[PDB]
């Protein structure tokens, strides 16, 4: 038997510059190399990738906002590199502390570099959501991928904005850090009284449901890729025996029936609803439950 | 309150989503069946969806699902038992017949085009550009089946050309025609190709293609279908 | 009843046990052999399990909890309202799980398919082994196992966590995090992308798999493909469910301090250990 798991045989020829539809041309690199090392899992072609106005602003934005941290850690560390090294996952660039509630008044040293590093992130990645319509726009797709990111986005926003802003002060937002943004974590769950009984967290732990999804949909597409299931556009377009066998194990095993395109319904849902529910979980957090043990006593 | 309201709303959409979800899957195979083929009395809790249709690329029609459903094709089974719930045993070579395993769907025999209209498969020898860029090569490897007897050997790759990715061996039998393996079943091997799914002798009863050149959707079907069947039909010859 | 393209599959034959025995459908559902195994552990489960609810004294589904032996019984047996029950449920539970598996085996083997769904179902059949089985034996009590309970099984999680700290800080814990939040980024762009490839503009025609793949190389420079998002798919997902036995086997037994301290071996390497600056020293 073989599993279909690695490649046995890789075969190359010249490089794919891609579908034009209604495509900028002049905003595509060269295309990269080719990784023989990659090959055996996907695609070994790199490149070409397109740039274009939001790209660069995205890209520099989100690299100013990644600097900024990292000068901060440079500054703990004494500019010593010995101690950047040793203490890396322990810096930390926290918000501003609670006295200056809202505004943008706190110093570069407390909390102003916090904020400076938030507005660079909060442009890289709002840019980079435009970039993923446009992308798709450009080529004729649906926007499927713009709005299933909207669910990421909607969580982090959540997270560092929305709710801080509700709750009066930038202090409440997540740092940036590798061991703090752990910590912060563990904090928000014992202030609020356990986060295991608030109800919209279960139900994202349940759709986090994916690893399921995705265990079971990815072995189902190699089990029938000797008839070429892979090839699921055109197996939704024309049925064919890949697409018949998926149905029956799914309907002989547990009863209920996957068409070819009805499976990645299901799989964008599951995903998005993650993000979806969990944002309402944090957002309720604090602004109207104060305690979600308590709430659980009453439910009201 | 106010989060007891939120949790309400949102099991509500819930149920709305997985109604959706539901009815999504029912596009294809709907409506049930009894074994006779004639439509079965209890058709399931949700009713059929408001059909959607694809515009195939290409000027190649379109599909609207769910539509009339046939198998466009013989079934040389019959039931074992007088009642519904059995197996329905082959009436004929199960492989030869297309069923069990070896079963194929009636797809369009035309080949699947890529964005820019072209066959989407082509031999390696008439895709220009296209090599073996690592792994073994298995153009001129001797064919082995599972009752370890040679069966012919590989003359060619057959192409993936939009995913560069290969998809058949072009094996040339005994006789001088040749087959298409499907790569998913073949083990490539220092010395030879190795078929654990047919015998020697059943390589001969791979359905062909017509153009040398190209594979229909149908063709692919009728081939990849025989040699998975073989795993099942070919057994009373193989060792390990 | 049966799928319009469903009959020509319904042949005879497959099984791993038993013939032509148990070979046959009720309704949509294969039975087979491992059919009947399952639905005969399942059904005892169940019934003890409703049996344990008795002589808890609750029918409220969010209040029946079957728990493991206390750590004084260490691995022996003990009586049925003082640990056996769960000790029987854990048995029958593990029975229904490997009857699952093989049941889907026999599946793949009348329809001509790969194992792989079978394969990837016993990773999670691993991880129930682990935290029932594994963990507890090698801790020397069955106490350490979690009990079977809806909200009961969650203070389990808590208390086992916080034996240790703020669990976020095993490693593997950390690793197993990372692939199940990646494995969810992957299955969303997944759907997405077909949908979008399969769904176009109102009035455009089909895109085609041309069309996703130059889609991902215009936004991130790379396309890992149409197999090669399937295999990342069950490599990201079993992957996870891996590092999660692992990060939980380490905790106890070889490693028993708080997960925080573990850390310690990095910043205390002696070329940096006492420069002076930053968090430490
Ligand atoms: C916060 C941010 C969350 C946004 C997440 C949305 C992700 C889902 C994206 C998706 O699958 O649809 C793409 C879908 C269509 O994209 P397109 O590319 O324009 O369409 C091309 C094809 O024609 C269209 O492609 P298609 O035809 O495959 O999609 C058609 C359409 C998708 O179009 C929709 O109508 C999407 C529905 C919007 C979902 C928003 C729900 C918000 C959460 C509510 C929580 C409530 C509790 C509080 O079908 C559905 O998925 C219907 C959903 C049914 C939901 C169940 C309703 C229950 C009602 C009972 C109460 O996007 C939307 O229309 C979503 C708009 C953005 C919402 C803000
Ligand atoms: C995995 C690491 C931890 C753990 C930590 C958590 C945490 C933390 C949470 C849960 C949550 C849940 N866990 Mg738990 N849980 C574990 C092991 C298990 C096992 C097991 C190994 O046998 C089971 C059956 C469950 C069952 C469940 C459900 C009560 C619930 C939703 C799961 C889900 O959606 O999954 C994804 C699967 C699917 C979407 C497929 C459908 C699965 C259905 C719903 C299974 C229902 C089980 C039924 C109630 C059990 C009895 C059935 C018997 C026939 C009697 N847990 C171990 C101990 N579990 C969440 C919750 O809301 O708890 C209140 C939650 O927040
Ligand atoms: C001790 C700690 C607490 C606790 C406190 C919290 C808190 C606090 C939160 C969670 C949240 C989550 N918890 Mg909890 N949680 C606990 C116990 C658990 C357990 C368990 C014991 O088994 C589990 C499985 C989980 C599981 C989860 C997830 C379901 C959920 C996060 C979804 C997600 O994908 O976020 C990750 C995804 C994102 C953060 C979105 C990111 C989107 C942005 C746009 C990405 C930008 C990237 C940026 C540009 C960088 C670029 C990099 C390079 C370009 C590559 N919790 C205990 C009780 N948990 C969250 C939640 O939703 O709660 C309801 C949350 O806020
Ligand atoms: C969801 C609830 C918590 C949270 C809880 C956790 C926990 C718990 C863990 C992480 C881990 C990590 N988190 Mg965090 N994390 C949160 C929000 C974020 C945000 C953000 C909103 O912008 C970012 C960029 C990160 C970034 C990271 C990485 C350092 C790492 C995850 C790998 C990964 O998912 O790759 C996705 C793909 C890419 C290409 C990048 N977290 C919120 C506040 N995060 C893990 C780790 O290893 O920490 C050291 C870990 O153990
Ligand atoms: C206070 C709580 C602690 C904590 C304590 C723990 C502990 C303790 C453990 C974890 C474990 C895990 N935690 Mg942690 N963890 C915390 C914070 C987090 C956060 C977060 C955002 O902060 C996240 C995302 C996670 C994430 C995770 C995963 C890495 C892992 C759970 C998945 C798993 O094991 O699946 C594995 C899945 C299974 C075992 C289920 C198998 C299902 C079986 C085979 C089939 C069941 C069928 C069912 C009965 C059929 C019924 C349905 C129908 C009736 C037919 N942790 C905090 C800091 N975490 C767990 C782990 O790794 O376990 C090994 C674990 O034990
Ligand atoms: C539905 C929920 C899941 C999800 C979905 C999701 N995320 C997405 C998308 C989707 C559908 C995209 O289309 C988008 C993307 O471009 O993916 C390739 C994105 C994306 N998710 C990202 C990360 C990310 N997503 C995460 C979460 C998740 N995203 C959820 C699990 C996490 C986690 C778990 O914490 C991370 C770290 C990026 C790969 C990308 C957003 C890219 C972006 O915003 O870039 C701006 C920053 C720069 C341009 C510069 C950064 C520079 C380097 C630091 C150097
Ligand atoms: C390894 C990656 C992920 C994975 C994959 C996966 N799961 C799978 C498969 C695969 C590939 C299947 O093919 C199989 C399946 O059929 O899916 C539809 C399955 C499946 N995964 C299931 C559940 C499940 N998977 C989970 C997880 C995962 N599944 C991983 C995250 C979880 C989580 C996250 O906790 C759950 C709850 C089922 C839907 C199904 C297996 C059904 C099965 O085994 O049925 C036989 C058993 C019964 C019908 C009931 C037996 C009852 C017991 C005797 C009594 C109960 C004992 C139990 C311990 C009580 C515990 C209750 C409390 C904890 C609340
Ligand atoms: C030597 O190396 C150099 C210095 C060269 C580069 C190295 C840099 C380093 C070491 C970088 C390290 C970075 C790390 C560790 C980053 C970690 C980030 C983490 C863990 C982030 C986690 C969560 C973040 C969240 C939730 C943030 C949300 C933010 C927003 C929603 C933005 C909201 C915007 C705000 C509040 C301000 C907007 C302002 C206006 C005016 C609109
Ligand atoms: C995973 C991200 C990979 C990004 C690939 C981008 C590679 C483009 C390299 C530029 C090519 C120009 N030139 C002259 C070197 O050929
Ligand atoms: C994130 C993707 C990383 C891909 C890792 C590359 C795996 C190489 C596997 C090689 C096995 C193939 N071989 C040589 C045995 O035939
Ligand atoms: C898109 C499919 C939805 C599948 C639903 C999974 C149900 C899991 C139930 C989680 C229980 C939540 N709650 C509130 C009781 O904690
Ligand atoms: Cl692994
Ligand atoms: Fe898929």
């Amino acid at each position: 038997e073989y599993q279909n798991i690695f490649s046995q045989v890789q075969v190359r020829g010249p490089a794919d510059l891609g579908m034009t539809e209604d495509v900028n041309l002049a905003n595509r690199s060269g295309v990269g190399p080719f990784s023989t090392l990659l090959g055996w899992f996907g695609n070994a072609q790199l490149g070409p990738i397109y740039l274009g106005s939001l790209g660069v602003l995205s890209l520099f934005s989100g690299l100013m906002w990644f600097f900024t941290i990292g000068i901060w850690f440079w500054y703990q560390a004494g500019w010593n590199p010995a101690v950047f090294l040793r203490d890396l996952f322990f810096f930390s660039l926290e918000p501003p502390a609670p006295e200056y509630g809202l505004s943008f008044a706190a110093p570069l040293k407390e909390g102003g570099l916090w904020l400076i590093a938030s507005f660079f992130m909060f442009v890289a990645v709002w840019s980079w959501w435009g970039r993923t319509y446009l992308r798709a726009q450009a080529l004729g797709m649906g926007k499927h991928t713009a709005w299933a990111f909207l669910s990421a986005i909607w969580l982090w926003m959540v997270l560092g904005f929305i709710r801080p802003i509700l709750m009066g002060s930038w202090s409440e937002a997540v740092p940036y850090g590798i061991f703090s943004h752990l910590d912060w974590t563990n904090n928000f769950s014992l202030v609020h009284g356990n986060l295991f009984y608030n109800p919209f967290h279960g139900l994202s732990i349940a759709f986090l449901g994916s690893a399921l999804l995705f265990a079971m949909h990815g072995a189902t597409i190699l089990a029938v890729s000797r008839f070429g299931g892979e090839r699921e556009l055109e197996q939704i377009a024309d049925r064919g025996t890949a697409a018949e066998r998926a149905a029956l194990f799914v309907r002989w095993t547990m009863g209920f029936n996957a068409t070819m395109e009805g499976i990645h319904r299901w799989a964008i849902w599951m995903a998005v609803l993650v993000t979806l529910t969990g944002g309402i979980g944090i957002l309720l957090s604090g602004t109207v439950v104060d305690n979600w043990y308590v709430w659980g006593q009453n439910h009201g | 309150d106010l989060a007891s309201l939120a949790i309400y709303s949102f099991w509500i959409f819930l149920a709305g989503l997985i109604y959706y979800l539901q009815t999504e899957n029912m596009r294809e195979g709907y409506p049930l069946e009894n074994e006779d083929g004639t439509p079965a009395a209890n058709q399931g809790p949700f009713p059929l969806p408001k059909p959607k249709t694809f515009i195939l690329p290409h000027g190649r029609g379109t599909l609207t699902v769910p539509g009339p459903e046939s198998e466009d094709r013989p079934i040389a089974l019959a039931r074992t038992a007088v009642s519904e719930g059995f197996p329905h045993a082959p009436t004929g070579d199960p492989m030869k017949d297309g069923v069990g395993p070896a079963s194929w769907v009636a797809r369009r025999d035309l080949p699947e085009l890529d964005g820019h209209g072209h066959n989407k498969i082509k031999p390696m020898k008439a895709a220009a550009g296209f090599h073996v860029s690592a792994g073994k090569n298995p153009i001129g490897l001797p064919v082995r089946g599972c009752d370890l007897e040679i069966a012919g050997k590989v003359v060619d790759i057959w192409v993936d050309i939009p995913e560069q990715m290969a998809r058949f061996l072009e094996v040339e039998l005994k006789d001088g025609s040749t087959r298409l393996l499907p790569m998913q079943m073949v083990k490539v091997q220092s010395n030879r190709v190795h078929v654990n799914a047919l015998s020697s002798d059943l390589f001969a009863g791979i359905p062909t293609i017509k153009s040398p050149t190209e594979v229909t959707l149908l063709e692919e079907d009728k081939i990849c279908g025989y040699v998975a069947g073989g795993l099942m039909y070919a057994a009373p010859k193989r060792k390990s | 009843a049966l799928l319009s393209f469903e009959r020509k599959y319904r042949v005879p034959g497959g099984t791993l046990v038993g013939g032509n025995l148990f070979d046959f459908w009720v309704g949509p559902f294969y039975v087979g052999f491992f059919g009947v195994a399952t639905f005969f552990f399942a059904a005892l489960g169940i019934i003890l399990i409703a049996w344990s609810a008795v002589l808890q004294g609750t029918w409220n589904p969010q209040l029946i909890s079957v728990y493991p032996p206390a750590l004084e019984y260490g691995l022996g047996g003990a009586p049925l309202a003082k640990g056996g029950l769960w000790q029987i449920i854990t048995i029958c539970a593990t029975g229904a799980f490997v009857s699952w598996a093989l049941r889907e085996v026999e599946i793949c083997r009348k329809l001509g398919i790969g194992y792989h769904i079978p394969f990837a179902f016993a990773f999670a059949i691993l991880a129930y082994l682990t935290l029932v089985l594994f963990r507890p034996v090698m801790m020397g009590a069955w106490g350490y196992a979690f009990p079977y309970g809806i909200w009961t099984h969650l203070d389990w999680v808590s208390n086992t966590g916080y034996t240790y700290g703020n669990f976020h800080y095993n490693p593997a814990h950390m690793i197993a995090i990372s692939f199940f939040f990646t494995n969810a980024l992957a299955l969303a762009l997944h759907g997405a992308l077909v949908l979008s490839a399969a769904n176009p503009e109102k009035g455009k025609e089909m895109r085609t798999p041309d069309h996703e793949d130059t889609f991902f190389r215009d936004l991130v420079g790379y396309s890992i493909g149409t197999l090669g998002i399937h295999r990342l798919g069950l490599l990201l997902s079993l992957s996870a469910v891996f590092f999660s036995a692992l990060c939980m086997i380490i905790t106890g037994t070889i490693w028993f301090d708080q997960w925080v301290d573990w850390w310690q071996w990095w910043v205390k390497l002696p070329w940096w250990a006492n420069i002076p600056g930053g968090i430490n020293g």
